[PDB]
């Protein structure tokens, strides 16, 4: 999808605007002998809040066979956790410390 | 004669002796040591303090070795190209100083 | 039935480098 | 929290920085033995050092848990590191810089913005001070707050090359490294600095004072010409080997040159453009705290 | 000695680079002892003899 | 009986994972695992490629 | 925001009641110890993911 500034400006109020956002952290580095850029990619559009807000995971794929990429994102432990049933019903996490 | 000869009578005598004369392969043939500090192959130590014997310097054949190897294909087709731009003028051009 | 013998040697297997198109890291 | 010795994060054993010396474990100060310098007609004055900008990233909240000792050893000493300039992880570091703040560093490197008690983390005192230096690695890229690529090498020459002379004399002759060396020695070498702790370090250098800190630098000279070796082996103009009586000698020349080469090899790791910006500012602000 | 000059020459000559095949990264417990002690995680598919 | 309840097995959650994939992305080496923890883990494994 | 509200009232009005579904009991051995130590004897043959 597409937003020209124009639309930006002149959008009604309480609409809501769809923007879209790329995560380029899986790009694969450029060939070693593809030409250079002369010119420069640019970009108007950011938010002023976080988004990614919905995110579990991120960039599955090693940098090297090792490391991992810089800005990936690991599962919370609360994902993991199944815990124990309280002692009235309720749903529990695991105790932190023994204590 | 039997110069090439590896292993010898794999049955057994009884279900546990073994038939006089059956040739067990050699320890070499197994050994799959390391690379050298250089990159030449080597066997394992013999003893905790000596360091491994090279293969190359030795007459045992070792049937397992350590092969370094590409991850991936190196022709990825990205070939090299480039931009050559002439001189502007052939009357112009300084032949001369080396 | 009459006793026989048999011979093997390893296989060749040796084919030029397939040229993939997936990588496998960024 | 793990409270701070009063020699720094550096004297436990938990941080003790190791690099294989083919293969071997050792100190970095006995591999730095092994290096030896043919010097050559050009020389290395050390210029000042521009004071950093005061200008930290602003301090906007993000998703997730930032892992900066990975991003920093990674950037300035793992093999292609990418996206070594994206803003949000230092914007938690400057998040760390502030007063009061919930976020902590633990010893993994992890920036948790929960206070969790579960992992045991650096004193908060320690990383604020840490942080208001080193979020300034967040302006790396932007035009205003550039370091300069080139002259600051020759910092690093005299830290890592320079005689005690040179070193006081604030000169010395454009050196040529060599050593007695394994296949892949450098990027083994760059492989075993990319796994330490080097946060332990920074903030022991940011957070002591005095004759702690002098105690400090000292202690911690040959780590420091360590990661100052990783770097020069990058910028390197020409790395190769010398075959002398069936003994491999690795020869890297220049130190104290940056070639400002980008194309990767296979002698060792490489700084692309944003990799050269992000070290260069590294160490206007390590060299900065290290000549106080 | 003919065939020997013509191995050695076809060695001189052997200029193959290696480059990983297809592999096969079996997990533990498929494995008997013996054999998980010998292999190093991954492996290639076309084992040869030993 | 009255109908208070919607008896039903495997039950769906108010929450799921979604994930989008780069496919230019694959590991070279084939994992194999068992059966039985291939009829476990499974599911996860084919979700988070 | 009226979405928020039919889900709010959706759960408010979930009356699904768990009956057990298919299941197996695998033997500790078919499994890798990283996975029977997940495991708890049987387990629903529509695992989800986690």
């Amino acid at each position: 999808q597409h937003v020209d500034a124009e639309s930006i400006m002149t959008a009604p109020k309480g609409k809501l605007f769809h923007l879209q956002f790329m995560d380029g952290l899986l790009r694969p580095e450029p060939s070693a002998f593809d030409p250079p850029a002369s010119g420069e990619d640019m970009r108007l559009i950011y938010p002023l809040q976080p988004i990614s807000v919905a995110r579990s995971m991120r960039a599955i794929v090693n940098h090297n066979e090792v490391d991992r990429p810089r800005g990936a994102v690991a599962p919370s432990s609360y994902e993991m956790d199944t815990g124990t049933l309280s002692r009235n019903g309720d749903l529990l996490y695991s105790p932190v410390a023994n204590g | 004669i039997s110069v090439a000869r590896s292993m010898r009578a794999i049955v057994n005598h009884n279900e546990v002796d073994r038939p006089r004369g059956a040739v067990a392969p050699s320890s070499y043939e197994m050994d799959t040591g390391t690379l050298s500090r250089n990159g030449d192959l080597l066997y394992s130590p013999v003893a905790n303090g000596q360091v491994g014997i090279p293969k190359l310097e030795v007459d045992h054949i070792s049937f397992s070795n350590v092969v370094s190897m590409m991850t991936a294909n190196i022709r990825t087709g990205d070939d090299m190209a480039v931009e050559r731009v002439n001189p502007d003028d052939v009357r112009a051009i300084n032949i001369r100083n080396a | 039935k009459i006793a026989t013998a048999s011979s093997a040697r390893q296989a060749d297997v040796e084919k030029p480098a397939d040229v993939t198109f997936t990588i496998e890291n960024v | 929290m793990l409270q701070q010795p009063t020699g720094g994060y550096t004297t436990l054993e938990q941080f003790a920085f190791t690099i294989r010396n083919d293969g071997t474990n050792a100190t970095p100060t006995q591999f730095l033995q092994l290096l030896s310098y043919e010097a050559t007609e050009n020389e290395l004055v050390k210029k000042t050092i521009p004071t950093p900008e005061t200008h930290l990233p602003s301090a906007r909240n993000v998703p997730g848990n930032v892992y900066i000792e990975d991003a920093i050893t990674q950037a300035l000493f793992g093999i292609s590191a990418q996206n070594v300039n994206a803003h949000g992880y230092f914007s938690r570091l400057s998040a760390l810089a502030l007063p009061n703040t919930s976020a902590r560093l633990g010893l993994d490197g992890v920036i948790y913005n929960s206070e969790t008690i579960n992992i045991p983390f650096y004193d908060p005192a320690a990383v604020a001070n840490f942080a208001a230096t080193y979020a300034k690695l967040g302006n790396a890229s932007t035009p205003r707050y550039r370091a300069d690529m080139i002259d600051i090498y020759a910092h690093v020459g005299l830290e890592l090359a320079g005689t005690d002379a040179e070193r006081a004399a604030g000169v010395m002759p454009v050196k040529r490294a060599k050593f007695d060396s394994w296949e892949g020695s450098l990027i083994s070498l760059s492989r075993d600095v990319v796994n330490w702790k080097i946060l332990a370090f920074l903030i022991d250098l940011c957070s002591l004072e005095g004759e702690a800190l002098r105690a400090f630098k000292t202690r911690n000279r040959d780590v420091f010409r360590m990661m100052l070796f990783i770097m020069s082996t990058a910028v390197a103009a020409n790395v190769v080997n010398r075959k002398v009586t069936k003994r491999v000698d690795r020869v890297l020349e220049y130190i104290g040159v940056n070639s400002m080469r980008t194309a990767g090899r296979t002698a060792t790791i490489t700084y692309d453009l944003s990799r050269h910006e992000f070290a260069a500012k590294f160490l206007q602000l390590t060299f900065t705290r290290w000549n106080a | 000695v003919s065939g020997l000059l013509m191995v050695l020459f076809k060695v001189m000559t052997d200029n193959r680079l290696v480059i990983v095949g297809e592999t096969t990264t079996p997990m533990s417990n498929t494995l008997s002892t013996v054999v998980n002690n010998v292999l190093r995680t991954t492996y290639h598919n076309n084992v040869g003899v030993n | 009986l009255s109908d208070d309840f919607k008896q039903i097995s495997d039950p769906k959650g108010y929450l799921t994972y979604s994930v989008k994939y780069e496919d230019q992305f694959t590991k070279k080496d084939k994992l194999r695992a068992s059966e039985a923890d291939d009829r476990i883990v499974g599911p996860t494994v084919n979700l988070f490629k």
